[PDB]
């Protein structure tokens, strides 16, 4: 028969990330402008390689990127946004022979890929999907191939085809998928990593977006210039449903 | 009013300028096959005097 | 005529490679011949290293270069720490930076 | 501590079957975390006369998941429980149980009870109270592990 | 604003730990900061082990 | 693996013209001038005819 208990209580935790300021621009003479040549309008292809390296740059901000604010020389705020990699901290390894370096193996990419499945969180689900380079593939292909239980099965005689593509893996947990990033395939290091996330739980929040200005050259400059600006920044939510991996796979 | 040079978003007084926030909690939750009262779902019940 | 000609070109990383030994708290790096034109004032670069789980340290390019293999930079960008760049390191383009 | 293999988790398993009991039968409901569970399938998969067998390549699923475990005297179907994957060391441990032989005893069930601050007092309070009891039958045909891993 | 920001909260297990040792005959335990608010009296609490 | 019942019957060989990697696939075809010369027959040029 006794009285009622005393209460308690707890609070959440805050997370937090800037916006970034992206700039890209593209000058030529105006002599040069009404030139002909062979290859074709020198403007009109400046453009291309200078939009094929901003948006090189995007990507790369936003996959390794690191979070600060400081005074730029004019006196006023300079930030920069953080990547994945910056708030992927729980479920990050790095593959290898050595010191610090985890030596790859099956079992060891299974109990990998365990700890991204213990938190429902909100619309994770039980799949996932992962960007590899194409040795970090092939390397798992050939972990698939050379475990000691798996055989590949001919009737009286080889025929038709032969080798070896699978790109989804399953576990008592979960799933993954795999696909190949066009950018990491080019990078000799870049091809072997590998990047398994949830898209429900990541956002882009943009505070200007990208947008085109002209007529920027000094006055009085018998030249014509362009560019491109924008600023925008990233955002993670559960960061315990994702991993980040090194190493050859 | 008066700060030396153009005005950015460090030059606000206090309270002035407020950050963007998402006006809500995302909760975690325990992921599992069964039910979270597993043991609790696989019993009958009988009452008792 | 009995002779033709074309044009191939490709689109890929702006990736650089330093050629003398760097140590921490030194501005100035040396690079590969003609490769310090592909980077204006405001570039941010990165320190290679086997793999993928790039954390190492970060650069900023901070005056646009004079000659083809000299680069001024501000070591430990973005609150990452100072470290010793070896000789033969590759050093990569992450995006760009800018002031308000 | 025992060491484990594949023969210990069979001995293991095996204790719980020498006794019918209250017509437990010969199948049993485990609740394991999700340590445990991958442990089992790398047990089972490592065994020297299993195999997977791609026809002429490897390309559509490879990996591992099963849920039942066949003994000559019974069989086992598994289950994760959440709380146990959430703890670190809750989730290696087993619980093997016959779900006839398991019951609630319950007096009063719970109930939501509200205005329990004082009076007079500016503030608001509530709370929730019950009471139970659990009953188990045949203990002999149930058993417990940890620290599979 | 070129920041933003959001909240989390995870509902699990509610684990103190022991910061010096204890005899078996002390009924005072210390704890890391701020864990010891979260029980009260009438809490049934058991020691982990491996 | 080459499997049969049980009991080897009606063939037996290896004639396969594809091979299948992660990154695509290639296609074998011989060329007869290769195959009536010693040395020429162990060569192998991968194209792209577009």
């Amino acid at each position: 028969g006794s009285l009622a208990p005393k209460s308690a209580t707890r609070n959440p935790v805050k997370l937090n990330n800037f916006c970034q300021i992206f700039k890209k621009s593209y000058e030529i003479t105006k002599t040069a402008d009404a030139t002909k040549a062979r290859t074709g309008s020198a403007l009109a292809n400046d453009k291309k390689r200078r939009m094929f390296d901003y948006y090189r740059d995007v990507e790369m901000a936003f996959i390794y990127g690191r979070k600060s604010e400081t005074v730029g020389e004019n006196g006023k705020p300079e930030r920069t946004t953080g990547g994945l990699l910056n708030f992927i901290t729980t479920n990050r390894t790095q593959f290898g022979t050595g010191a610090g370096k985890t030596e790859l193996t099956e079992d060891s990419l299974i109990d990998f890929f365990a700890n991204v499945f213990n938190y429902d969180g909100q619309g994770a689900g039980n799949q996932r999907i992962a960007f590899v380079g194409n040795t970090a593939l092939t390397k798992i292909n050939k972990l698939a191939r050379n475990s000691p239980s798996t055989r590949i099965n001919f009737d009286k005689q080889v025929t038709q085809v032969y080798g070896m593509n699978f790109t989804r893996w399953v576990l008592p947990q979960g799933e993954i998928f795999f696909k190949t990033h066009p950018l990491f395939n080019v990078h000799p290091e870049l091809s072997k990593a590998m990047m398994v996330l949830n898209p429900k739980g990541i956002k882009e929040r943009v505070l200007r977006a990208t947008k085109p200005e002209n007529d920027i050259q000094q006055v009085g400059q018998d030249s014509i210039k362009g560019q491109w600006i924008g600023e925008f920044g990233l955002e993670v939510n559960h960061e315990e449903t994702m991993a980040f991996a090194g190493g050859i796979a | 009013a008066t700060i030396a040079g153009l005005r950015g978003t460090g030059d606000w007084g206090n309270q002035e300028r407020p950050t963007d926030f998402r006006e809500t909690i995302l909760w975690m939750e325990p992921n599992g096959q069964a039910p979270l009262q597993a043991l609790m779902s696989k019993m009958s019940s009988q009452p008792t005097t | 005529d009995p002779e033709f000609s074309w044009w191939e070109e490709k689109l890929t990383h702006n990736r650089l490679e330093v050629k003398t030994e760097a140590a921490a708290g030194v501005t100035t790096l040396a690079v590969d011949t003609d490769q310090a034109w592909a980077c204006v004032k405001g570039d941010i670069l990165m320190v290679e290293s086997v793999g993928g789980l790039w954390a190492n340290e970060i650069l900023k390019v901070v005056e646009d270069p004079t000659a083809g293999n000299a680069l001024k930079v501000a070591r430990g960008f973005a609150g990452t720490t100072a470290a010793v760049i070896p000789a033969g390191t590759f050093i990569i383009a992450i995006g760009t930076s800018f002031a308000e």
